[PDB]
RNA sequence: CGAUGUCGGCUCGUCGCAUCCUGGGGCUGAAGAAGGUCCCAAGGGUUGGGCUGUUCGCCCAUUAAAGCGGCACGCGAGCUG
RNA sequence: GAAUGCCGGCAUGAGUAACGAUAAAGAGGGUGAGAAUCCCUCUCGCCGUAAGCCCAAGGGUUCCUACGCAAUGGUCGUCAGCGUAGGGUUAGGCGGGACCUAAGGUGAAGCCGAAAGGCGUAGCCGAAGGGCAGCCGGUUAAUAUUCCGGCCCUUCCCGCAGGUGCGAUGGGGGGACGCUCUAGGCUAGGGGGACCGGAGCCAUGGACGAGCCCGGCCAGAAGCGCAGGGUGGGAGGUAGGCAAAUCCGCCUCCCAACAAGCUCUGCGUGGUGGGGAAGCCCGUACGGGUGACAACCCCCCGAAGCCAGGGAGCCAAGAAAAGCCUCUAAGCACAACCUGCGGGAACCCGUACCGCAAACCGACACAGGUGGGCGGGUGCAAGAGCACUCAGGCGCGCGGGAGAACCCUCGCCAAGGAACUCUGCAAGUUGGCCCCGUAACUUCGGGAGAAGGGGUGCUCCCUGGGGUGAUGAGCCCCGGGGAGCCGCAGUGAACAGGCUCUGGCGACUGUUUACCAAAAACACAGCUCUCUGCGAACUCGUAAGAGGAGGUAUAGGGAGCGACGCUUGCCCGGUGCCGGAAGGUCAAGGGGAGGGGUGCAAGCCCCGAACCGAAGCCCCGGUGAACGGCGGCCGUAACUAUAACGGUCCUAAGGUAGCGAAAUUCCUUGUCGGGUAAGUUCCGACCUGCACGAAAAGCGUAACGACCGGAGCGCUGUCUCGGCGAGGGACCCGGUGAAAUUGAACUGGCCGUGAAGAUGCGGCCUACCCGUGGCAGGACGAAAAGACCCCGUGGAGCUUUACUGCAGCC
RNA sequence: GAGCUAGCCCUGGCCAGGGUGAAGCUGGGGUGAGACCCAGUGGAGGCCCGAACCGGUGGGGGAUGCAAACCCCUCGGAUGA
RNA sequence: UGGUUCGUGGAGCCAUGGGGGAAUCUGGGCGGACCACCGCCUAAGGCUAAGUACUCCGGGUGACCGAUAGCGCACCAGUAC
RNA sequence: CGCGGGGUGGAGCAGCCUGGUAGCUCGUCGGGCUCAUAACCCGAAGGUCGUCGGUUCAAAUCCGGCCCCCGCAACCA
RNA sequence: CCGAGGGUAGGGCCCGUGACUGGGGCGAAGUCGUAACAAGGUAGCUGUACCGGAAGGUGCGGCUGGA
RNA sequence: GUGGGAGAGGGUGGUGGAAUUCCCGGAGUAGCGGUGAAAUGCGCAGAUACCGGGAGGAACGCCGAUGGCGAAGGCAGCCACCUGGUCCACCCGUGACGCUGAGGCGCGAAAGCGUGGGGAGCAAACCGGAUUAGAUACCCGGGUAGUCCACGCCCUAAACG
């Protein structure tokens, strides 16, 4: 059947990227949280150009 | 006249469509003097608030003349008469001899290369504009304004008009639409004749797509739910209801008075 | 009750006898034929259909007869639903 | 030592089930330490509106080459999408960006919000939508519309030359648009050819023949030709297009009414460039050479594609902005702008390969899912259907034998034809097309493919229409009539309704529980009620604001009923809602009669009765397509029976019409009648309606239904009652090799007994040790800390005249 | 978190081939004019058969599956809600 | 209304959303309703070290662990997945 | 089986809970009106209060046991 | 070839019969009520509509077969 | 044909006043309505009666007749438009052109049906209050369809002279 990832590289920037995080105070945190546990990647890596 | 149709389908049996015959060869409507996109949407910044709103034709929208007052003795010749998706009545296309190019709500018995203008002059004609006062008593008239130079705002439905009752130092006294009596300053104006296209109510739609079509969404019964959708879901193999009836809001639907009553405008109102 | 699947049907049977039939027998208000009733006896047999989920039952057409009951109202790691 | 304990390790089932579509394989020869599995050739099979080819998304090195085989591959592996290394992705014209706007997003001004933040015209961002200049070949082992060859374009910038008032983010024009049906002329693509080109070929009885086989094109500027799209020309007056216009618009006169003229596309033609089979020889993993100076021509079919803003019709009335044309303003007119010709300038990102899939989403090389374009031939009425088959791609990454039961899938059957069973569930008959021919009923359309029939192949003869061609041949479509031929059988294979009668429910097409319900449930046009006068009602939000609606009573919200026909009776006592400037009660407040606490007092501070005080309630009226409700007990007719009639009690009023043992009837298989040999079902009646009933509508209704019930016809393996056959497994061998489960086990029956159902206790009976294929009675067999039930002062969802608050409204 | 799913908004795309034959238009007829009736043309429809496609009706298989919804035969819609 | 031990309590004091609304030392607040007396302070402007909290970071010590312990990580771990 | 409501002149109903009096309508009877009957008018008659028990000074009335009558209930399995 | 006739399939008409139902006719002395004929005690009759155990009533308009 | 005449003959538009009912305002009290008699009903929440204003609908007093017109059914305030029939004078024209009329077609009171509108008065049904033995009637108080309009059906009558 039709599962549930249907992979769109707009989409994954558009919702979980950099910019998105960093628009709202509900983002914000969650990079700050990401930072201080050590992550390496803060935000989805999302390719092409 | 309504168009009628044999039985070759069911609903096609009862379904019955406007005659158009009062459209003049013009069905494709104007630049310039409108259209504007127009712009379908059920709901307000985010979330519905009118339900069973959606789908239905694509629509342009005639911006059309709401205060005749700006071409105050400018007359204009009736050049068309065309049909308009986001109303119930017809629009007169005019041309004013001053060559800018209006739209306005087509009245009944309009005809295509008539005489009309707007203004204290102004014979009292069908098509014509006047400001309350100086329309004879008694003359049947719409598009009336409700406060001065804001607009037409009673009686533009299809077939609608208001009758002038009687004056009271600066108010007239209407009979609108609705039946009610109002209080409506003098200045306002408002133009003689009633709306037309008066088979408007003779329609039948018949059958489910043409609901669609306008973009109006299947309704559902308050009974069809659960109690967590409405106070008249559940519960077993139907019910009548256990409650004065309600809409899913909890308010009651059957008689309930819902206008405010300490409305400033009371005291211009006199009737039902 | 940290689970003994619960009606009926089907399939496969098997057992008890307080025996429906067949064998044996006494009494009979047993002429004979056919019955009645009790005793011995389970080796074998104990049909097909109509209605009903039905068990049962009521019919239909037959028959030597169309037996009662037990086996977790036998049998769902065998089927059905 | 126990916690269905946690982490780890190793057992058991077990050499067991399985090894992923039943599209299928065989052989010869290579390579190699080692071949069913790798390369090659020959034969065979499968796909072919794909299982072929091309884009997009996603993926990200998987592409190409060399060397490798521990692991990954469900077996093997010399192989690989695997490991090591090396290479490979070339653009002014393709896509995206230094172009534009859609929904939405962001957002200066502005508004709002305890903070965070929320709105928000202009603007900005935002694309498979608009705009926009490259086609055809050749090369690499791996890229090419990117490199190369030919031919052809676009922007800039700077020059010369010739024109004109030039000139804006501003005005106007355009861009610019629906759905169905569509004409004319074209191309794509396809079929034919006695014509042209070509290696060859006579087989096995015959044929050296207009014999077989293969192939007969592609691109292409200017100029032409054929189609076709767009479009009037003057002159006046001008107050509108938010300054200004000569522009547009509006009025008025003249000339056209035509595509005549101007453009602008498509298609043919074109200087030129290029391609070019079968077969044979070769050595490749594959391509190369020859065939060749290849030929490259005539017919016919023909699009859904092109001309495109074509045309006609209809209602539900069908984006925006820039580029482009023009108009003028500031300014500038030694500028500038248009046209022609030269020269120079032309950046950024993508480009490999996969792509209906072993490279994407499904933990897997997973029988699943995945958007767009091409998708040849023949036959079957047509077609993207179905059978075969081009091109091209595959044989699905375990095999080999065997010929048990049993299962899956399939084929056939004597005689009977539903006796099967909950039910004709399943399976069968039926089936395409042409022509006969069709009932009740009906909303006049339908019911209709009703039903029921007949025709269907091939051969020869006569003969009628068109289409393309000149009015003709051919070629291509449709027809008619006449003889005859063969077979069990002519839509000879594949695709292709079983039919009727009668009830229930719903009018109808639609929708729904994604993953056990597709329905009589939801929806539906339509009907009635009720709110709403516009800063509407209502809804979301603390607000601002937004929806409603750029609507305005023929409109919008809420509720029910649910096409249509005939209709929807009585009760307003209670509850609801609606209406009542009386009254009663009613809070804060007002008012202070009156009294209190301190003070030597002036004072300060306390309570506090009258009385004036809202809505709400009470009270008075209305209202049922508002919530709801719509009786009992006796008696009576000149045979009995029964009760039109009467008495009485109570109610707010005592169910009318119509229906009724019903999706409603407990007693119940009610009682009659019909179908049947037989009928708890079914149909028609009666009414004794436990417990129908009129918009939670009542009684009907043509038509419709993967709904539900009953009957018959037809037909059958459903059954009597089975039998045989096929293939995929099951079984034996070689290779890989799990699982839940498991206190340990050296694990028999009977009658007992034991917590009441014993392999394990007692007595007795039976019984040599170990397996293999099978069957499921048992191990209260596995699986899930029972769903039902109860319990816990456990939890949630739901309700209301439970309590208490809150939003909201008064 | 709406890359599954539900609805809506903006912008694109798809729906072979057959049947049935509404209005209207045209001629003829009828009348005083009409209505109306005959053809012929016309090509409508939440119309019909049927692919793609969108579904998921009945039965079987599958049940440590190919698959945490699949496969086989069958079946509903397929110009529209 | 909040704060305080203070939950309306005899309910003060300190803050305040709403209404009314003074005074400048013979002026004002307070000592738990209030009043008298006796006393204590001087509101409606601001600043102000140190003593106090914490441990990312360095150092020291341990009747603290010793690779199923000790931080999740003694090991290229917030990694693989 | 459980529950709660009911038996009163000839008919239908009141009278009970706050024990002492049994009342209403109809019917029946006698008379009057009418030629006659009904209607109407004047008078009258009429009740072991389902049975059994005792509580009280006293039971239709209060409390028990039976008896018919009516209505409700019988659910999860 | 046609063809009596048989077979199958579906229609049309007529007659017979059917639980039950509809109204009707007829039958000396059963029930209820009083509609009509006299101004029949509400003039009557009528087409239509609604309601009612029944004759019948009432609404609308009409007629003289009444003042 | 020329020339005139009477008319509630027909359709469409427009308009006038009297009266009824509801609303508002003024003034005003203790009852009003109603019948055979009453009661229901209305009224100190200010009725009835009177005055002033407003709205709305239907029907047209006097003229009016025992009259006129029409083929009937039927037609009645006034105005205008459009239109049918008809009668007289003159005897000018045509010149037998006539009468009736199965069927067809049209018209056809009232009540009734559909869609929409309108709704003041009246009023089936319906609810009350009296009357009666009972009253599903007669009388009284209310009251919905309908009565009115547009369009479309219906085709009946003591459509009677
Ligand atoms: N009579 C002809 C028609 O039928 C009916 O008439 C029938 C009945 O109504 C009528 O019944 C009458 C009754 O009306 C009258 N008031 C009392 C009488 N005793 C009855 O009598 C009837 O029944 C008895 C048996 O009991 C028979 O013997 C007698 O012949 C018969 N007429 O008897 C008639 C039978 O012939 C209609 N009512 C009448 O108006 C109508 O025109
Ligand atoms: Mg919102
Ligand atoms: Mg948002
Ligand atoms: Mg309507
Ligand atoms: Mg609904
Ligand atoms: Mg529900
Ligand atoms: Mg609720
Ligand atoms: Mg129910
Ligand atoms: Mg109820
Ligand atoms: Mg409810
Ligand atoms: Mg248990
Ligand atoms: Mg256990
Ligand atoms: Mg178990
Ligand atoms: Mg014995
Ligand atoms: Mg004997
Ligand atoms: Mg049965
Ligand atoms: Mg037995
Ligand atoms: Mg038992
Ligand atoms: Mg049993
Ligand atoms: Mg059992
Ligand atoms: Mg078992
Ligand atoms: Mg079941
Ligand atoms: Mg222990
Ligand atoms: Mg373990
Ligand atoms: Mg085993
Ligand atoms: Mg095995
Ligand atoms: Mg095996
Ligand atoms: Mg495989
Ligand atoms: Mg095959
Ligand atoms: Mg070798
Ligand atoms: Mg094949
Ligand atoms: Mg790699
Ligand atoms: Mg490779
Ligand atoms: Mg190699
Ligand atoms: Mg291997
Ligand atoms: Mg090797
Ligand atoms: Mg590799
Ligand atoms: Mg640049
Ligand atoms: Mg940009
Ligand atoms: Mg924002
Ligand atoms: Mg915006
Ligand atoms: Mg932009
Ligand atoms: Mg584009
Ligand atoms: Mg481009
Ligand atoms: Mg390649
Ligand atoms: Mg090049
Ligand atoms: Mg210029
Ligand atoms: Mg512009
Ligand atoms: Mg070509
Ligand atoms: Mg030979
Ligand atoms: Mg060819
Ligand atoms: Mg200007
Ligand atoms: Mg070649
Ligand atoms: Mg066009
Ligand atoms: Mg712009
Ligand atoms: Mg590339
Ligand atoms: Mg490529
Ligand atoms: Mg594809
Ligand atoms: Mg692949
Ligand atoms: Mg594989
Ligand atoms: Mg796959
Ligand atoms: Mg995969
Ligand atoms: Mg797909
Ligand atoms: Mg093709
Ligand atoms: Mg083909
Ligand atoms: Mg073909
Ligand atoms: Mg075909
Ligand atoms: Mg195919
Ligand atoms: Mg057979
Ligand atoms: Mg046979
Ligand atoms: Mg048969
Ligand atoms: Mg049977
Ligand atoms: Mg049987
Ligand atoms: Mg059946
Ligand atoms: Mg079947
Ligand atoms: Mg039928
Ligand atoms: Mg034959
Ligand atoms: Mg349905
Ligand atoms: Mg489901
Ligand atoms: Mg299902
Ligand atoms: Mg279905
Ligand atoms: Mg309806
Ligand atoms: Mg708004
Ligand atoms: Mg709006
Ligand atoms: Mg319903
Ligand atoms: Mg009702
Ligand atoms: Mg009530
Ligand atoms: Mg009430
Ligand atoms: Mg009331
Ligand atoms: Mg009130
Ligand atoms: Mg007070
Ligand atoms: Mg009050
Ligand atoms: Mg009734
Ligand atoms: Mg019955
Ligand atoms: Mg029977
Ligand atoms: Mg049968
Ligand atoms: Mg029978
Ligand atoms: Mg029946
Ligand atoms: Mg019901
Ligand atoms: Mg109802
Ligand atoms: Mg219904
Ligand atoms: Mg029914
Ligand atoms: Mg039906
Ligand atoms: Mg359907
Ligand atoms: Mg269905
Ligand atoms: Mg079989
Ligand atoms: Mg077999
Ligand atoms: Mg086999
Ligand atoms: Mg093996
Ligand atoms: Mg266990
Ligand atoms: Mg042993
Ligand atoms: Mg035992
Ligand atoms: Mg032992
Ligand atoms: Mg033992
Ligand atoms: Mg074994
Ligand atoms: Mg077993
Ligand atoms: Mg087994
Ligand atoms: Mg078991
Ligand atoms: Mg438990
Ligand atoms: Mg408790
Ligand atoms: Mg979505
Ligand atoms: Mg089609
Ligand atoms: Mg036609
Ligand atoms: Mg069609
Ligand atoms: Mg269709
Ligand atoms: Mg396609
Ligand atoms: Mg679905
Ligand atoms: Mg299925
Ligand atoms: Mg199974
Ligand atoms: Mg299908
Ligand atoms: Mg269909
Ligand atoms: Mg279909
Ligand atoms: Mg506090
Ligand atoms: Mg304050
Ligand atoms: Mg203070
Ligand atoms: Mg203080
Ligand atoms: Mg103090
Ligand atoms: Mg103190
Ligand atoms: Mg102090
Ligand atoms: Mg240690
Ligand atoms: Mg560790
Ligand atoms: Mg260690
Ligand atoms: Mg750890
Ligand atoms: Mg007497
Ligand atoms: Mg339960
Ligand atoms: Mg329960
Ligand atoms: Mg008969
Ligand atoms: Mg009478
Ligand atoms: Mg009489
Ligand atoms: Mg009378
Ligand atoms: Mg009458
Ligand atoms: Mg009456
Ligand atoms: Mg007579
Ligand atoms: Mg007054
Ligand atoms: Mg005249
Ligand atoms: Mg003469
Ligand atoms: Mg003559
Ligand atoms: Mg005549
Ligand atoms: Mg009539
Ligand atoms: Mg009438
Ligand atoms: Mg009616
Ligand atoms: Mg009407
Ligand atoms: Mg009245
Ligand atoms: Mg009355
Ligand atoms: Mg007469």
């Amino acid at each position: 059947m039709k599962r549930t990832w249907q992979p769109n590289r707009r989409k994954r920037a558009k919702t979980h990227g950099f910019r998105a995080r960093m628009r709202t105070p509900g983002g914000r945190k969650v990079l700050k949280r990401r930072r201080q546990k050590g992550r390496w990647r803060l935000t989805p890596a999302v390719r092409k150009r | 006249a309504v168009k009628k149709f044999k039985p070759y389908t069911p609903s096609r049996r009862f379904m019955t469509v406007a005659d158009f015959s009062e459209i003049t060869k013009t069905e494709p409507e104007k630049s310039l003097v409108k259209p504007l996109k127009k712009t379908g949407g059920r709901n307000n910044q985010g979330r519905i608030t009118v339900r069973f709103r959606g789908g239905g034709h694509k629509r342009l929208y005639r911006i059309i003349d709401f205060k005749r007052w700006d071409k105050v003795g400018i007359p204009a010749k009736v050049a068309a008469i065309e049909y308009d998706p986001n109303r119930s009545a017809r629009i007169a296309l005019l041309h004013y001899v001053d060559g800018e190019k209006r739209y306005i709500i087509a009245p009944d018995g309009l005809q295509v290369g008539q005489q009309v203008v707007a203004g204290p002059d102004a014979p009292i004609q069908v098509g014509n504009a006047l400001p309350l006062r100086f329309i004879p008593v008694g003359t049947v008239v719409h598009a009336v304004e409700l406060e001065p130079k804001k607009g037409a705002k009673l009686a533009r439905a299809a077939g609608t008009s208001a009758q002038i009752q009687g004056r009271e130092g600066d108010y007239v006294i209407l009979r609108l639409p609705s039946g009610e009596l109002r209080k409506v300053h003098g200045e306002c104006y408002a133009t003689v004749g009633a709306v037309g296209n008066a088979d408007h109510k003779n329609i039948v739609l018949g059958k489910a797509g043409r609901s669609r079509w306008l973009g109006r969404r299947p309704h559902v019964r308050g009974a069809a739910m659960n109690p967590v959708d409405h106070p008249h879901g559940g519960g077993e193999g139907r019910a009548p209801r256990g409650r004065p009836p309600a809409s899913p809001w909890g308010w009651q639907t059957k008689g309930l008075k819902t206008r405010k009553r300490r409305k400033p405008s009371s005291r211009f109102i006199i009737a039902r």
